[PDB]
């Protein structure tokens, strides 16, 4: 169940919560007072969706889903059978969350390294709250969050999108989706980098850091360097999805007409705004 | 059809992938043991993977993993309950020791080369050219620990020649004896550099170099992880 | 508060780095740029040299004759007026030839003919690029690793403006040249094969599109956060493992039981990302040619 130099770092201590009651592993799983948070809310928020499950009639997971409550309800509380569920099941997936992150913040203190690791993970917990909680509430009712269903999600996606018309138009999306794609090609890049480098060609010696530099800069001109690149990726990352929640957060509330109609300043800008020709008059 | 058959390929071909990306990482750390360091009964369903050779360069040799495992150095600790699953504590001073959040690995007592075979971490002192170009510098800063008292001063900067990086601060003690502290675990500021994981009195306590011109791989491990470690078992004297 | 690492408190320079030599053929590197101090707060400062090469020029002129020939084609739309050219510039756009011209080249050039040569240049600029990156590879007796997996990048690329197209029976298909011209094709082409959601291969493509932004965020993170051990040598890690690599396998250990190496994690990366454009490659060939609604494949699947 250990690791061959693992029983030097099982040292006591680390701990935010109830000193050493919780302080000990089960396998290789670290547990503390939030390894028991977690649990919790997960195995109770598992059990409502069984129990949702029942209520539906049927025992597919590729048909089960628990749907919000209607925009009727407003934000208040809905009755279990209608909306009601899922807003106790939202409350635990949200406590399983909050609890998942603070228990790597132990795992941090333990092991004395950085919290960049449960810092990065809070940004993919913001995108959450923002799609179940920031939005819908700005929003005035849970009806607009989106259903807990493998297909039924999907389904949210594609009318939510294009209720705005082509989403493609929303400005915070395009900069988002740059981000993403970037991302992916930094890693490309990142994996193939360090593997061309411990395994290079056959016979030969491995190379170093050195002919890594050496090789982006014949290739591209530049090299952003060993530490860089862990920097840039962890920007790159964290930055596709703040635009994500952004894109969100003001499509509904601070613009609900048609995407694509937003471009219209631009284009109607006097200066150009008569001139004849063109894609525009 | 088509598509109902690339789908069924792909799920087949993606198993395999995991299964090829699972044993490669699990050259190093395995097999698995007990706490008392005797092979583990159960070691999952993946197998050790093929010997790999790596041929280091300049001489270095080579390297063989997976290969035998050892910690080559020992370990104070002692167990604090008769079951698997629970903290061990340090039978000294955890810090002097080498355990927990200052545990150190028995690397190479060598420091590493660059791609041409000099020495990749020099005092700057020594390095031909090298300045500080932007930031504060901090050559001459007195340094201070997590209990707001002076414990040095900054006499230069160790870079990394080939990425063109600063990596240690070398520090004179009291004694006119020098340390070496990570960058990364210093703070910078307009007339001081500040310290957070340690207590001025735990500076004499960091480890010491042999040659004053070169750190080998073993002495940066010892050195970070005995600061690392100041953050946990430091505390008691650290304020704020 | 403590030092997070993500710029540099002090930079630090010396006499410019020529860089390694093997069997680079030192006659075609250029000179050594400026240092950015900019760009050394979060990376390296130097800039250049960069190595170009017979190959490498190819590429270059070909990639500007490329972007060339379109922006004359807006200039066109543009009415040579400036301020209609950059009012309307994300409208403009080089779409295809008709359905009519199948897959000729008979085509003229307002119709189609313009986008033929635009294509056929930019064909040239990405393969000969594509050469450029497993030769500089080979100069420096590093692994193909790079040129691999950019040929999953081009896959997709190819199949979308290319092998589809030919397929189907037309240049047609392919995808016209604009800022939102472009966008409406993607949104189109969904609309057209029963909403691509559907799609298996769309949705696995997704799945890894997602998992890159989750596996960089926690690799790099976790990079930073071993740092102080001196993590982001990740090469002399993988030759021999310090704490930088123990602590970094065991935090992930104890938070989800299983684990990594210093060298496999670069596996995971690389696969994660190159399976990207790999599945959407088939996902979109697959679209129009053997499958022409997804949603009704979704019913049968057959
Ligand atoms: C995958 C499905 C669709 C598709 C869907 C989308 C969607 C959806 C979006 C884009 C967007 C973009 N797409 Mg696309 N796109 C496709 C295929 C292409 C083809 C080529 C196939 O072979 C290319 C080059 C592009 C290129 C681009 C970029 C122009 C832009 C994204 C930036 C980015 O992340 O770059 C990664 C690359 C780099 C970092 C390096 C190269 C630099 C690029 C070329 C810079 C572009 C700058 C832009 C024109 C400048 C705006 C600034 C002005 C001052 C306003 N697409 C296919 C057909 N594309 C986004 C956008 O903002 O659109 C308007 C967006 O939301
Ligand atoms: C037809 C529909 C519209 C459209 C409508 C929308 C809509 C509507 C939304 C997006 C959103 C997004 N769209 Mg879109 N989009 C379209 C077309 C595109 C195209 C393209 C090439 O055409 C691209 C690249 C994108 C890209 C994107 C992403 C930038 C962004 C989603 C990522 C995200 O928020 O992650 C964030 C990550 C999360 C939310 C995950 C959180 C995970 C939590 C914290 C942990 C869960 C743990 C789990 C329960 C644990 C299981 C444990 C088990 C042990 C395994 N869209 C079309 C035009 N798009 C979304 C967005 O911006 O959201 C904020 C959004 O709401
Ligand atoms: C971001 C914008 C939209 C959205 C748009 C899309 C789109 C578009 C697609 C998906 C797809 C998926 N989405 Mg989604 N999705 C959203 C929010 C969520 C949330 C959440 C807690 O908010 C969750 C758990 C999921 C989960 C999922 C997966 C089931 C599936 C993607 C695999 C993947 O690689 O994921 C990235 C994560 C990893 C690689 C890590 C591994 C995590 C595993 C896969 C999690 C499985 C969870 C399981 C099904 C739910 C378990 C709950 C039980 C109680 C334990 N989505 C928001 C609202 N999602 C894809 C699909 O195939 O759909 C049918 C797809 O095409
Ligand atoms: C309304 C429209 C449809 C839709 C239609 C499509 C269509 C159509 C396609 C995708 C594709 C993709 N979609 Mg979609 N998609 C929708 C909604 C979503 C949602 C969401 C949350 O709603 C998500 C996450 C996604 C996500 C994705 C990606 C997984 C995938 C593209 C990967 C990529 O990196 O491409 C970008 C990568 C490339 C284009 C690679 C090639 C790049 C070449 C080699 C480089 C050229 C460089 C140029 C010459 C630069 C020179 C250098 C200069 C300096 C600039 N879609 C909606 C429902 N989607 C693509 C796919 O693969 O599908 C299966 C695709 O064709
Ligand atoms: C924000 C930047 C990116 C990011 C980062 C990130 N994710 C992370 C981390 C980080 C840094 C972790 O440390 C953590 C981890 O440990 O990973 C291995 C994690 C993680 N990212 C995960 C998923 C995930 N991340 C995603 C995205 C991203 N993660 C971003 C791209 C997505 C997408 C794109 O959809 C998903 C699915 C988890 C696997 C894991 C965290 C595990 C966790 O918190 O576990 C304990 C909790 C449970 C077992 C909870 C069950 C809770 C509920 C009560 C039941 C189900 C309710 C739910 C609403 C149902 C949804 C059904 C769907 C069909 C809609
Ligand atoms: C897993 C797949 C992912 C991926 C991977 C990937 N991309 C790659 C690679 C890989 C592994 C490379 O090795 C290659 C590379 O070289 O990277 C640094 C590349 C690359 N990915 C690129 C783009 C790219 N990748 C994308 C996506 C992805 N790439 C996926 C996410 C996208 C998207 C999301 O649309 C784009 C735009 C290219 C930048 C680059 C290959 C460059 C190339 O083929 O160039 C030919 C040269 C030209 C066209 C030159 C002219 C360019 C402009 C038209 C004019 C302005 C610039 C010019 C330099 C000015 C000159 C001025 C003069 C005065 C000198
Ligand atoms: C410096 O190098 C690096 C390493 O190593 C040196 C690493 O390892 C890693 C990270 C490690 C990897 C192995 C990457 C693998 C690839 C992925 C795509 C990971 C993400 C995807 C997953 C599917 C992970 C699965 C997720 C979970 C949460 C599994 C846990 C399973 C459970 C059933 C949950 C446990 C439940 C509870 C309640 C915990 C407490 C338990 C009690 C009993 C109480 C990185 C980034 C790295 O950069
Ligand atoms: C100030 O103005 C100047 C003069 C400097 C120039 C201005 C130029 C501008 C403003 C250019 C703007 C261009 C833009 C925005 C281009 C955008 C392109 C986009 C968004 C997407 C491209 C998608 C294209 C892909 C899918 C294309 C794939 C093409 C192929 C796989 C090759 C096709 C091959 C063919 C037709 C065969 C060629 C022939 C033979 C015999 C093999
Ligand atoms: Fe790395």
């Amino acid at each position: 169940a250990l690791l061959s130099f693992e029983r030097k770092y099982r040292v006591p201590g680390g701990t935010l919560v109830g000193g050493n009651l919780f302080d000990f592993w089960v396998g290789p799983f670290y547990v503390g007072f939030f390894g028991v948070a977690t649990f919790f809310f997960a195995a109770l928020g598992i059990i409502l969706i069984a129990w949702s499950a029942v209520l539906q009639g049927t025992w597919n997971p590729q048909l089960i889903s628990v749907y919000p409550p209607a925009l009727e309800y407003g934000l208040g509380g809905a009755p279990l059978a209608k909306g009601g569920l899922w807003q106790i099941i939202t409350i635990c997936a949200t406590g399983a969350f909050v609890s998942w992150a603070l228990r790597e913040v132990e795992i941090c203190r333990k092991l004395g390294i950085g919290y960049h690791i449960p810092f990065a993970f809070a940004f993919a917990i913001l995108a959450y709250l923002t799609l179940v909680l920031f939005r819908p509430v700005m929003m005035g009712a849970w009806g607009y969050a989106f259903p807990y269903g493998i297909w039924t999600h999907l389904d949210w996606v594609s009318n939510t999108g294009y209720t705005y018309g082509n989403f493609h138009y929303n400005p915070a999306h395009m900069i988002a989706i740059s981000f993403f794609f970037t991302n992916a090609l930094a890693l490309a890049l990142h994996g193939a980098l360090v593997l061309s480098a411990a395994n290079p060609e056959k016979g030969k010696e491995m190379r170093t850091p050195d002919h890594e530099d050496t090789f982006f800069r014949d290739l591209v001109g530049y090299s952003i360097g060993t530490l860089g690149i862990h920097r840039l990726g962890l920007l790159l990352s964290l930055s596709a999805v703040f635009f994500s929640a952004l894109c969100m957060i003001i499509t509904g509330t601070i613009w609900f007409d048609q995407w694509v109609d937003w471009w219209q300043w631009w284009v109607k800008l006097p200066w150009w705004a008569n001139i004849p020709g063109g894609i525009n008059g | 059809d088509l598509a109902s058959l690339a789908i069924y390929s792909f799920w087949i071909f993606l198993a395999g992938l995991i299964y090829y990306l699972q044993t490669e990482n699990m050259r190093e750390g395995y097999p698995l043991e007990n706490e008392d360091g005797t092979p583990a009964a159960n070691q999952g369903p993946f197998p050790l993977p093929k010997p790999k050779t790596f041929i280091l360069p300049h001489g270095r040799g080579t390297l063989t993993v997976p290969g035998p495992e050892s910690e080559d150095r020992p370990i104070a600790l002692a167990r604090t309950a008769v079951s698997e699953g629970f903290p061990h504590a340090p039978t000294g001073d955890p810090m002097k020791d080498g355990v927990g959040p200052a545990s150190w690995v028995a690397r190479r007592d060598l420091p590493e080369l660059d791609g041409h075979g000099h020495n990749k971490i020099k005092p700057m002192k020594a390095a031909a050219g090298f300045h500080v170009s932007a930031g504060k510098n901090p050559i001459g800063l007195p340094v201070r620990g997590c209990d707001l008292e002076i414990a040095g001063k900054v006499v230069d900067i160790w870079v990394d020649i080939p990425e063109q990086m600063a990596r240690f601060l070398e520090v004179e003690l009291k004694d006119g004896s020098t340390r070496l502290l990570p960058m990364q675990m210093v703070k910078v500021q307009s007339n001081r550099v500040h310290v957070n994981a340690l207590s001025s009195d735990l500076f004499a306590g960091i480890p010491t170099i042999k040659s004053p011109t070169e750190v080998t791989l073993l002495e940066e491990d010892k050195i970070c992880g005995y600061v690392a470690g100041g953050l946990m078992y430091a505390a008691p004297k650290r304020k704020s | 508060a403590e030092y997070q690492n993500i710029f540099s408190q002090v930079q630090v320079r010396g006499p410019a780095d020529l860089g390694m030599d093997e069997d680079v053929n030192l006659a075609n590197r250029s000179g050594v740029g400026p240092f950015s101090t900019l760009l050394g707060w979060f990376g390296n400062a130097q800039l250049g040299p960069i190595y170009l090469g017979s190959l490498g020029v190819l590429s270059l002129f070909s990639g500007l004759m490329w972007f060339f020939t379109i922006g004359i084609w807006f200039w066109y739309q543009a009415g040579w007026n400036p301020a209609v050219f950059l009012r309307d510039l994300f409208f403009f756009s080089l779409e295809p030839p008709a359905p009519e011209y199948g897959l000729s080249f008979a085509a003229p050039l307002k119709e189609g003919g313009l986008w033929l040569i635009a294509s056929f240049f930019m064909f040239v600029a990405v393969w000969s690029w594509w050469g450029r990156t497993y030769l500089r590879a080979q100069a420096l007796g590093m692994g193909k690793h790079t040129a691999w997996a950019f040929l999953s990048a081009i896959w997709l690329w190819m199949v979308l403006g290319f092998i589809r197209p030919i397929l189907m029976g037309s240049w047609s298909e392919a995808v016209p040249y604009g800022i939102f011209s472009h966008l409406d094709w993607t949104n189109n082409f969904s609309l057209v094969h029963g909403n691509l959601f559907y799609n298996p291969f769309h949705g696995l493509s997704i799945a890894f599109l997602y998992g890159s932004a989750l596996l960089f965020a926690m690799h790099g993170a976790t990079i930073l956060a071993v740092s102080r051990f001196g993590g982001e040598r990740e090469l002399e890690q993988i030759a021999d493992r310090g704490t930088a690599a123990e602590r970094a396998a065991l935090f992930w250990r104890w938070t989800m039981g299983f684990n990594a190496t210093m060298e496999g994690i670069h596996r995971w990366a690389i696969w994660m990302a190159v399976l990207v454009t790999l599945t959407g490659g088939i996902g979109i060939l697959l679209s129009g040619t053997v499958v022409d609604n997804w949603y009704v494949w979704g019913q049968n699947h057959g």
